[PDB]
């Protein structure tokens, strides 16, 4: 299943944590924090 | 800057056979009128208007109480 | 050019097909427009062919 | 013995023994209620008496699978007013023909001769003049003007957008070198710049943080947010309405009683607005920007007086069923699955509902 266009996902475990960003939000303002703005 | 919808013009009264609408004749005088009205207020009216939002400025007044 | 007019976009007023007076009502059975109950009474007991003549006076027809 | 629900109905119907005879018909319904009161009257989701008009559905068979649910609810109390009063200038604030005062008076009392308009304020902004302080209150002439013309609800919506930046300064500009710095245009907001509430939220030992939440914690710890409601209003009604035979009244009813801006503020941003804001190339501040409707204090009853019958209530509503529940749990631990025989066939259905609640097996 392809992930939701606008739910950014945080996951934390023994390895620490990560944030994963939908391909639809890269190139939006919400991508700017991740180095992937417009 | 005051304006009012007087109604719907009765030239459209048969736009439908029933609508929830109020149909009024076209105005039959001049479209423009100029008249001079000597308005009176009082210093208390200025108090009240400046003390609090009045009329349609304060709709939440419909709650009463506070 | 001999091609020279078009229909109005305004809504037309409604007149009684019998007496020409204004008509609030359209009869769903015969589709004649009528002024009042007195004219509705004559419309619903017209001689059988007459209904199409009141329509035809305004160029309307059943077919 | 009988549960109080059984006991009440049984007593009311056995009282008919004094009135009539029919004895067989009565003693049949004795046996009914003494088995379970839901055989006699089913407990079902219920609400206060509605003292109002609504549109009834006249037929189910004619209704079809797609139906439009209009909000039909209206008051039976019904205030007939002529349009001469309600629309044609008997309301003094409503400008139009006839009401020639209202249009002048609105402009002059709210703008021209109104002290809060920026041009008037700007003439009073120095020395001993009445707006001298406005340099040191953090509002601009525009915000002061707005706050003097908008009502308490609209002003509270505007507060929802703002950042308590003076509270953050209390965390940062601490030290003697910081001189407890404050922006000079906020100089008079002393109690915002110096307030324990900000510090108590940042310290890791939450001692004063907890001391400030005592009331809300214990309220919740007492379970009062979850305990069943012990009362509700016996009647409920919608607001009384003006009834006026004009279209302006119908528009103005919708503008006030179903006020779009208040409703939008309470219920928050619309889903397409959330989509536009999240997919936009640059950030945009939504309105309002959040749902300003509070959380309900009762975490289960929320904002309505509708009750749903509990299965625990159903169990205890029959004295036999309440007594049988202990016996069936004993019999379960005795190794027996449920096996019972009934004089009334409909009681088997209630036991199937009971067993599908309990998840015990036949």
């Amino acid at each position: 299943k392809r992930p939701d266009p606008m739910m950014i996902r945080w996951v934390n475990n023994k390895m620490g944590s990560v944030v994963a960003v939908p391909e639809e939000l890269l190139g939006t303002h919400a991508g700017v924090v991740f180095g992937a703005g417009p | 800057g005051a304006c009012k919808r007087v109604g719907r013009s009765d030239a459209y009264a048969t736009e439908f056979d029933l609508e929830a609408e109020e149909y009024v004749p076209i105005p039959k005088g001049e479209v423009h009128k100029k008249k001079e009205i000597v308005q009176d207020v009082t210093l208390h009216d200025l108090d009240v208007a400046n003390a609090r939002p009045q009329g349609g400025q304060d709709i939440i007044s419909m709650m009463g109480q506070l | 050019t001999n091609i020279e007019s078009a229909p109005s976009l305004a809504p037309m007023k409604h007149y009684c097909d019998v007496t020409g007076l204004p008509a609030p009502y359209l009869d769903p059975k015969t589709r004649l427009r009528y002024h009042n109950k007195e004219i509705f009474a004559m419309i619903r007991n017209l001689p059988q062919g007459m209904g199409e003549q009141f329509l035809e006076a305004r160029g309307a027809h059943t077919v | 013995e009988l549960s109080y629900r059984q006991r009440a109905m049984y007593q009311s119907l056995r009282n008919q023994i004094s009135i009539m005879d029919t004895l067989m018909n009565l003693v049949m319904q004795f046996r009914k209620v003494c088995n379970h009161p839901d055989l006699f009257e089913r407990a079902d989701t219920s609400s206060p008496f509605f003292c109002g008009h609504f549109a009834e559905t006249g037929s189910f068979l004619r209704e079809g699978t797609n139906v439009a649910l209009g909000y039909s609810t209206r008051s039976l109390v019904e205030y007939r007013l002529p349009r001469l009063i309600w629309c044609d200038g008997g309301r003094l604030d409503k400008p139009g023909p006839g009401n020639l005062v209202a249009g002048f008076r609105s402009k002059y009392l709210n703008h021209m001769m109104n002290i809060w308009t920026p041009e008037n304020i700007r003439s009073s902004l120095e020395g001993i003049e009445n707006f001298t302080w406005l340099r040191f209150v953090d509002t601009s002439l525009q915000e002061a003007y707005r706050a003097s013309h908008t009502d308490v609800f609209a002003r509270a919506v505007d507060l929802a957008s703002k950042q308590n930046r003076l509270g953050h300064m209390q965390i940062v500009y601490d030290e003697p070198e910081d001189k407890k710095w404050t922006p000079v245009h906020a100089l008079f907001q002393i109690c915002e710049r110096e307030n324990p509430k900000a510090v108590a939220e940042i310290t890791t030992e939450g001692v004063l943080r907890d001391l400030m939440n005592i009331a809300r914690v214990k309220y919740r710890e007492l379970g009062l947010c979850r305990l069943e409601k012990a009362a509700r209003p016996r009647a409920s009604a919608p607001p009384i309405e003006v009834v006026c035979d004009s279209r302006s009244a119908v528009i103005e009813r919708e503008n006030i009683m179903f006020h779009p801006a208040m409703r939008k503020a309470l219920f928050g941003p619309t889903p397409s607005e959330i989509k536009e804001a999240s997919f936009g190339p640059r950030p945009v501040t939504l309105y309002p920007p959040r749902a300003l409707l509070p959380a309900p204090d009762h975490d289960k009853q929320r904002f309505t007086n509708i009750t749903v019958p509990s299965m625990a209530r159903f169990v205890t509503d029959s004295g036999k069923l309440a007594k049988l529940d202990e016996l069936l749990r004993e019999l379960k631990e005795g190794g027996h699955r449920v096996l019972l025989y009934f004089q009334m066939t409909r009681m088997i259905d209630l036991m199937e509902e009971y067993l599908t609640y309990r998840n015990y097996k036949y």
